[PDB]
């Protein structure tokens, strides 16, 4: 109770010893990781071309801001915190055709090397044509996801596994998935020197 | 399995 | 000397406001039940059904603890659920945010437990076929804490039947049963337990 | 001019600004909410789902002690108005709505020398209706309560000054004809509880124009 | 009964 | 250049550091619509939505200022947010308003503003006859929430409503739209309320 | 890492300790539009839904800096509500624009600003022909809402809309694209005003 | 009346 | 004319 008391004290004291970045630079790069949970494809709209899917987007990355000794804090190894009370990065799908909805809270958990993992759940209506979903072979579906403001100098992408985790997805959707992937991409363009870093989600579906 | 729940992967990096 | 409940009321707010959460050294049980009021919306095209229910969430902080004797024998306070630290607890297939219906307001005892009993509408997954029929449908939703294991946030329930007392007698679906129940989950990776609260609603036309 | 802008702002800031501030009512220190209705409109009644939408004025008066202050020490000022966020207001809500409740005008509420706040705002509410019957000449019958959230009896009572809905701004051309509508103060009693709990009980008649 | 009313149960963490 | 800006900065800073007007500081807001488009018609809810500009002009004496004591600034611009504004409001819409411009306001040294943000609104409308020639007649009333005559005098300079912009392709025909002033009072009461009715009559294309 | 982190904290808050241009500090303003969909064309209101970047570009001397001074930084990215931004606006909208991206800027140390916020907009368009091999044709003017010519000059570095992102399964195909600058000149009155004209024609793929 | 319109309620409560 | 433009109605109060 003294002792509850006290490693209370020693959280609050490193959290505002972190709390008190300017996102990174060419000479200070970032490594985001990738992964999507994919939970249900809910809504396939033929007469826009818009997909609706529900889905949890880990994102993972290490500043060195964010390192503490865990001896000068009373051994403590890591905290959560609102994810508004850190940096965290700009990652946008590219071909999104609605705001995207937060179907979670947001909150990241901190470790003392200074690493973040941050998983937040979201609904994403996005363009896709799902013509051949009432067939044996499907649609397929794709869609970017990216940094929108930096390029790969500042900001490097980077996936753990090329599976799309479908170990949750809802056995009793409207649609299955026959497959879907994540995968790293680097693209190059004529004026600019500056790779570019997406990972792009490929999805293949059809009525269940 | 734990990396599809977010209160299990969140605490498994390493893992997840 | 009601200026004196309202300076002893105020002077004892502004102390306890001036937490970071749980952790395995100071874990935390959180208490959850529902009342089920109704089935507003079944959509077997996209599989998706709208529940509108309350969800009372009880739990108990040592910080929160006061001696009545100390602030003019005030027992208990509301306040803004927003002052206080509020437990993350999620629906886990939902498909669009949750719409709160309700103030937000707790209700802090001087014990330091806290009472916080917000309305919600909430959409997810579910598949209503059958609901046409004398059986009906059956539909699960999973709510827990979204960062936190059992080893920080303990969920439990003090019934595992939902109150069904308020229900809307004129809803479009009648509830054939509604059942709120404590799961622990173990993945193989992990000795940590997780816990959720499944809710299971069988409903019909 | 200028002396009497001066004299509001130190109003307000004197007010706003109290050492005991307000922190809502207690069973010490209970207050009394009056509640009113001007019903302007039933958009939309859904038989698919059994919700109906209704547009209307939601007027709410109470007093507080805090709030008052000598008219003769302020330059004869005896009233200004205030937005609602910056003073306390009472946590009345429709026990039985499907989704948020829609704001349809400024939140500003006025507040008399006495210590009255007045405070009106439109709103459109869907709840939980049947509609059955709309279409027959009996028409369709629906309720809401509406009541504080966290508050009892002993620290909100609540009242209305007339049992009537006024319906003298309802629209002349809407889809569905009033054919009554009544808003009665109930007092609930629990078996387990000493307590009671206070609803004003809105009930609206109406059919197919 | 009282657990199904929020300023009721609120008020009475002993029942509901 | 440079000696511009720092006094178009200090300016704004000596302004911006009103209570709203009042019986003895009453003010004068003149009202005036220019009518986009009628997007849409709704007969199963007698509800019909109307793109507009919403034109505001009013003068304070707390807003005047000297251009030789600012290197000559005669005007400015500023974020409707940052000065205050009248509660001018459709007193028979559905749904909240949408705003579909920026929210910036043009203050003039002798103390006048304009503002004028383009609205989306929902208001109640029997849209019957609008498949006739005849067409459909609508009306709906603005003015302020909390103010009367006595305090906020609402006016227009002129009953007609600007449709030189109206969309010529809108799935509705505008046959007229007019604004008038109104000035009503109660037997109760001594004090006006005064509103400005906006009527249109419309039909199909 | 750390030495360079610090330069650029302190060229910010150097950078960040303007009010909007002038007619004596006029400024030019750079438009593009990336094309990447055509959602969704009604015909029952005649609102047609797109999604495109758009690209805004200015220059500022009060952002400018030397490079040496701050350890070789050549640009930053901030907030787009860190800095100032144009008020370029659909002047035909019917809905409030939905921002699909993050809102955050680039500044170089030339004093210049790229801003390229992602959006959707439903504005006003007949879509009739849509199914035909003509296809259907409509425009959207885009400009600032407060700013004259004098203040604010809006260019474009080419009148082709890029097309190089347009969703290839789109519902509607793409006939053409042209992004064109008007000037505008009132009869009462010498300034000009100045939109940039979006006009695309296309039909059911 | 007075008390179905909000601007002349909220300036009367002797009257509604 | 300018009074339906609103970047040129807000710069003349003269006419509009």
């Amino acid at each position: 109770d003294d002792d509850k008391l006290h490693s209370q004290a020693n959280l609050m004291r490193l959290k505002s010893d972190l709390f008190n970045y300017p996102g990174p630079t060419k000479d200070d790069p970032l490594t985001v990781t990738l992964g999507f949970t994919l939970q249900d494809i809910v809504k396939a709209d033929s007469s826009t071309n818009e997909v609706d899917l529900v889905y949890y987007e880990q994102q993972r990355w290490k500043l060195n801001s964010l390192m503490w000794d865990p001896n000068e804090y009373g051994n403590i190894t890591d905290f959560r915190t609102s994810a508004a009370d850190i940096w965290t990065p700009d990652i946008t799908a590219y071909s999104s055709t609605r705001p995207v909805q937060v179907l979670s809270p947001q909150i990241a958990v901190v470790t003392h090397d200074g690493s973040v993992m941050f998983i937040p759940a979201q609904r994403l209506s996005f363009m896709c044509d799902p013509t051949g979903v009432d067939s044996e072979e499907g649609a397929t579906c794709a869609v970017k996801f990216g940094s929108w403001v930096y390029s790969g100098f500042e900001i490097d992408l980077k996936t753990d596994t090329d599976q799309v985790d479908l170990s949750s997805y809802y056995a009793s959707s409207k649609y299955e998935i026959l497959s879907a992937t994540q995968t790293r991409q680097v693209q190059h363009y004529s004026c600019c020197p500056e790779p570019y870093i997406d990972v792009n989600l490929v999805v293949k579906f059809r009525e269940r | 399995g734990c990396c599809s729940h977010p209160a299990c992967s969140v605490n498994h990096p390493e893992l997840c």
